[PDB]
RNA sequence: GCUAGCGGCGAGCGACGCGGGAGGAGCCCGCCCCGAAGGCGCGCUGUGGGGCCGCGAGGGGGCCCGAGGGCCCCGCCCGAGAGGGUGCAAGCCCCGUACGGCGAGUAGCGCUGCUUGAGCGUGCAGCGCGAAGGGAGGCGCGGCCCUUCCAAGGCUAAAUACGCCCCGGGACCGAUAGCGGACCAAGUAGCGCGAGCGAACGGUGAAAAGGACGCCCUGCGGCCGCUCAAAAGACCUGAACCCGGCCGGCCGCCGGCCCGCCGGCCCCGUCUCGAAACACGGACCGAGGAGCCACGCGCCGCGGCGAGCCCGAGGGAGCCCCCGCGGCGGAGCGAGCGCGAGACGCCCCGGGCCCGCCAUGCCCCUGCGGGCG
């Protein structure tokens, strides 16, 4: 259970600071859990969503594979390339079918520096706890 | 306004009570002096109740 | 009479006097009426807003403008009473109002012995609901030495017959039926094993375990003890608890234990003794009633009463 | 409990329990103990004896320590001796060893006679002693000492 | 009920009952005012770790002919009892006794009383200084509660011969309890009986 | 303590002292001694001294569903099965949680007024008059004591109270409720010259995918259909009242029957001696709407314990556990000084006696005292 008295259980009090969270808070909330491959390099379970990434869904219908072109965080979700609702005339510009990123796995990653920087302040962290504290 | 109509039915509803054994037999009223002699009296052979 | 005590293996390691408490009357009553007490005491204060439908400021409109006489706004909307929308509650709830109350010490004593009591019948924990059928003996003395892991606590309690009784509360957890869901009350699961633990830290190791509650033998509560004032809890003594039990049921001041009562076989086995069965005198045999059939009309039923007509 | 109330089983009944004739209406008596001379002189003359008028000396403050004397009964006082010393006691009797109970030690000042000694001599020490009470405790042999 | 036998109540009206200050104290802070009592305490007797937080007080008979029979605890001892020891009150304070000029003993046995109390502590009181001696520090073990609680011993039976005993006791002890109480009044009633006297002839 | 008192002694009003606790801490000036030693443009008309920052476990297959977080089999992590989110009800999908780190115009007194439970004054005040060793001790006055203290100068922590605001919890309310106000714009829109008053208004869907196309129409708009699981299409469910089509009857209720005939039926509520009343209220329907709580009292039932009984406040790395005073009862009665119950008795009830109070008569010590009738 909870015996910190800091951290509030109401469900209201929760549904509030998630629906309304600083940009900050709603990076780690829409994170994703990094592939079995991915996890064995890095020695990280979950890292935050990107705009490079690529990703396998695993649930939700339409379950394929895409880099995501654009993440809006107001929305909680994210949008795949090549997953989006049957564009109803032929020639028409695709609307993207928005996906939770809890749906989804991440193939490969945007590296970057400031992704790769952040990836080694976990491993450290993540050792110290390893360390059993 | 003054009526007493329904005061007997009312009077009879359970009742016709008389007055007790205790009221009948009473040392109240009674001549003080028949009182005085017959706590004497009492107060002799069986009937005494003195220690 | 000894409590048989089975270690983490399972296997009869020691035997432990029985505790006194346990020859405590079984008083359901007692312990009912020391419960209900005890969870008002719990109960959080809740009222409303004393200025609440008293912030507007309304007047009667008054007789003569065909509009009832209640207080009416600038506008001339009905305001400040029961009936009226926006109006103040006709006897509003305040803070003043006794939450808790008071019990004697001797009351709530003999309430949760009777209910430690409760658990060592064997039926009386059957009918709260835990499952005992594979539990060796009641009370379950278990000798488990510091217990800071699950898998550790969960193979303990495999192997002394709660298993199933776990696997209720685990496979027992849903969403509640009300307001209560929204008020920080969402999920509900059926309670479990009580493990009363005496110098044995065996709190970490079972505390994660489903349905199951822990409680040093210097706090037993009669909330847990008899959980919806319905007493008879599987509870897993560890061995210090049991060992102790005598001491911390002498250790209250000088307070004496209920002296043991009666049970209904046992009032049966006495009603059947020789002397009381010598005692009964049979009664008269009963009446005879009949419903009346006409006795004129036939001969033979004529005859009963006039045999000679 | 709410729920098993009088006032919810009269829901339904309009009057709740209060008359057809004569309404439940607010204080339509007076409020409080009023006309008790008046109207309720009736209740408070056949119930109430002495509520009205003055009938005693006034002592503007009462010292009540100096006021209180806390008395015993002459059949209490071998009771507070503790059991297993008061039951050999009894039997050994003896004017050099007979037992002192300070009953002002006990918490008593008075010693009143309500009930009989136990024939085997005791000596009371109190602030005062009923003539009753010395006459009782004298016959069992036991004296009456003062205690400061 | 509605009339009867009732006796009259005699609970005061509730007065600022809508508007005023307020005149209903609620108690639903009381278990959270003993954590914070608590935490207090805690925190003081870290900042005087070696010190008890409870000063000596004196043991005091309790007032009034009700309780004089027992003994409580006082403000400070009187600077008699602190002499007859031999500290003087500033040298006392730091040793933990609290002083009081004010009270005065009254007795020769309150002294005595006082005079052992102070003893006693002073025996049980250990000075830490030389500087810093953390060892002897870090085991001191701080008193906790009041120090040297008072105790209340009850009564006990005492064995007394009779024959000795009825020798104080006048025969008739009655009659010279109620002479003595009512002294004063026979006296003044058989003064006012001889001026009545006096003033016949 | 809850009653000493106060009050057309009426209605009502009403402290403190003990005792148990939390908390505790003592001092300083004037006066007087020095006399500038001082804070030195002053001052000898006296200065100075005596909280943040983190990591953070462990789940698959099958079937189906619009989509499992569902089911059916098997597992894994619990110092984490508090919660929230995610396309349905998730310990193992995401976040988190458990486990971490760094003393004089005075006192007094006279007269008045206000006030207090304070009563021939509880404290204050005006004016008049005014001390010296004084104050008090709860019935005034004048003596005599006895206990206790030193007013007319000043400081002082702690334990206590409490809103905005922030944090957390709730046997709280669920949009006519809960704050007036859950709505990106509420003290807002509006109103009153102004002081002031004061609303209404929550919900599409998982994702706006918020409507492909064609047909026509002078055109509007309609029509198909489309998207979606569904139109859920300006929105969740969509009741009652009320109304339009189409179909079916001739009809208020109650009973018998095949069912439109016979029989019986005044309009409720409400005051009232009496209502169908030419008494009153009621167009209709929906939602809301009225003996609740606190404290005191009387009595009853129960439960614990019993000449006892008692979660008082409090205090115990203590949580519903433990320890924990008054009080109330056990003795009454009398204005009070005071004095002070045993003799019976299943129970009840009378009688008899005992205790106090009001007398009376006797006897005698430690005497308006005692005892006895």
């Amino acid at each position: 259970m909870k015996l910190n008295s800091a951290v509030t259980a109401s469900r209201r009090k929760c549904r509030k600071a998630y629906f309304t969270a600083n940009a900050e808070t709603r990076a780690k909330m829409m994170s994703s859990r990094l592939s079995k491959e991915l996890r064995a390099e890095h020695k990280i379970k979950t890292m935050p969503i990107r705009r490079g990434d690529i990703v396998e869904i695993f649930t939700g219908g339409h379950k394929g594979t895409g880099k995501v072109v654009e993440v809006r965080r107001r929305d909680y979700k994210i949008c795949v390339e090549g997953i989006n609702q049957k564009a109803r005339n032929p020639e028409a510009k695709p609307v993207p079918y928005p996906i939770h990123p809890s749906n989804c796995i991440i193939k490969e990653l945007y590296m970057n520096g400031s992704r790769y920087r952040a990836i080694k302040r976990r491993q450290e962290r993540n050792a110290e706890r390893l360390a059993r504290i | 306004n003054h009526t007493s109509k329904n005061q007997n039915r009312k009077d009879h509803r359970n009742g016709i009570k008389k007055p007790k054994k205790s009221a009948y037999t009473s040392h109240k009223g009674m001549c003080p002096k028949y009182l005085r002699n017959l706590r004497r009296s009492r107060a002799n052979d069986p009937r005494q109740s003195l220690r | 009479p000894t409590v048989k005590v089975f270690g983490p293996t399972g296997t009869q390691v020691a035997e432990l006097p029985r505790p006194k408490v346990f020859n405590v009357p079984l008083r359901p009553d007692i312990i009912n009426f020391v419960h209900t007490q005890l969870r008002k005491c719990l109960r959080t204060p809740y009222a409303v807003s004393r200025y609440a439908g008293v912030q507007c400021t309304a007047h009667s409109w008054g007789p003569g403008r065909a509009v009832a006489r209640l207080p009416r706004k600038h506008g001339g909307i009905g305001a400040y009473a029961n009936f009226a929308r926006g109006g103040h509650m006709a006897h509003p709830t305040t803070v003043i109002r006794r939450w808790c109350r008071k019990v004697n010490l001797n009351q709530r004593r003999y309430a949760v012995a009777s209910a430690l009591a409760a658990s060592a019948n064997a039926a009386l924990v059957e009918a709260r609901g835990h499952r005992i059928a594979d539990v060796p003996s009641i009370p379950l003395v278990v000798d488990t030495d510091n217990v800071t892991k699950t898998k550790d606590a969960l193979a303990i309690i495999k192997a002394v017959g709660v298993l199933r009784d776990v696997e209720r509360c685990k496979d027992s957890r849903h969403i509640r039926a009300g307001r209560g869901k929204m008020r920080n009350r969402r999920y509900i699961t059926r309670k479990g094993p009580l493990v009363i633990y005496n110098t044995e830290d065996v709190a970490r190791g079972f505390r994660n375990l489903p349905g199951v509650d822990l409680c040093h033998v210097s706090s037993i509560r009669l909330l847990e003890l008899a959980p919806g004032s319905h007493p008879g809890r599987l509870i897993l003594w560890t061995k210090s608890a049991f060992a102790s039990l005598d001491d911390v049921y002498a250790a209250k001041q000088n307070y004496t234990l209920p002296r043991s009562c009666i049970t209904q076989t046992d009032i049966e086995r006495i009603l059947q003794s020789d002397a009381v069965q010598k005692t009964f005198v049979p009664k008269r045999d009963p009446l005879v009633i009949e419903r009346k059939v006409d006795p004129f009309s036939s001969k033979e039923a004529l005859a009963r009463l006039d045999p000679s007509g | 409990p709410t729920r098993i109330r009088k006032s919810r089983k009269r829901r339904g009944h309009r009057q709740m329990g209060y008359g057809r004739v004569g309404g439940h209406r607010k204080h339509p008596s007076g409020r409080g103990k009023a006309g008790g001379l008046q109207h309720k002189r009736t209740s408070f003359d056949k119930y109430h004896p002495g509520y009205f008028g003055k009938l005693g000396m006034r002592n503007y403050h009462v010292r009540r320590n100096i006021e209180y004397n806390p008395t015993i009964n002459i059949d209490k006082i071998w009771s507070l001796i503790p059991e297993e010393q008061r039951d050999g006691f009894l039997q050994r009797k003896s004017t050099t060893e007979a037992p002192v109970v300070d009953v002002t030690r006990f918490g008593f000042f008075k010693v009143l006679g309500r009930g009989s000694l136990p024939q085997c001599p005791i000596i009371i020490k109190a602030r005062y002693f009923s003539s009753d009470a010395e006459k009782k405790l004298r016959e069992v042999g036991g004296v009456p000492l003062l205690v400061p | 009920a509605m009339g009867r036998n009732v006796a009259f109540s005699n609970m005061r009206r509730y007065k600022c009952t809508n508007k005023g200050p307020n005149l209903i104290k609620n108690w639903f802070n009381q278990p959270a005012r003993k954590i914070r009592r608590r935490q207090t305490r805690l925190q003081k007797a870290k900042a005087i770790f070696p010190c008890p937080l409870q000063k000596l007080r004196p043991s005091v008979t309790r007032c009034s002919q009700k309780f004089n029979l027992t003994q409580r605890i006082g403000r400070g001892f009187t600077l008699r009892e602190l002499q007859g020891v031999g500290l003087s009150a500033g040298k006392a304070r730091q040793i933990g006794i609290a002083v009081d000029p004010r009270r005065k003993n009254k007795s020769e046995e309150s002294v005595a009383r006082n005079v052992a109390r102070l003893k006693e502590y002073l025996s049980k009181v250990t000075i830490f200084s030389k500087q810093a001696k953390p060892e002897e520090i870090q085991q001191a073990i701080q008193h906790q509660g009041v120090v040297m609680p008072v105790v209340n011993p009850k009564p006990v039976i005492t064995t007394g011969s009779i024959a000795e005993a009825k020798k104080e006791v006048p025969e008739n002890l009655f009659m010279y309890l109620r002479n003595a109480r009512t002294a004063r009044n026979r006296a003044r009633l058989a003064k006012r009986d001889a001026e009545r006297e006096a003033a016949a002839k």
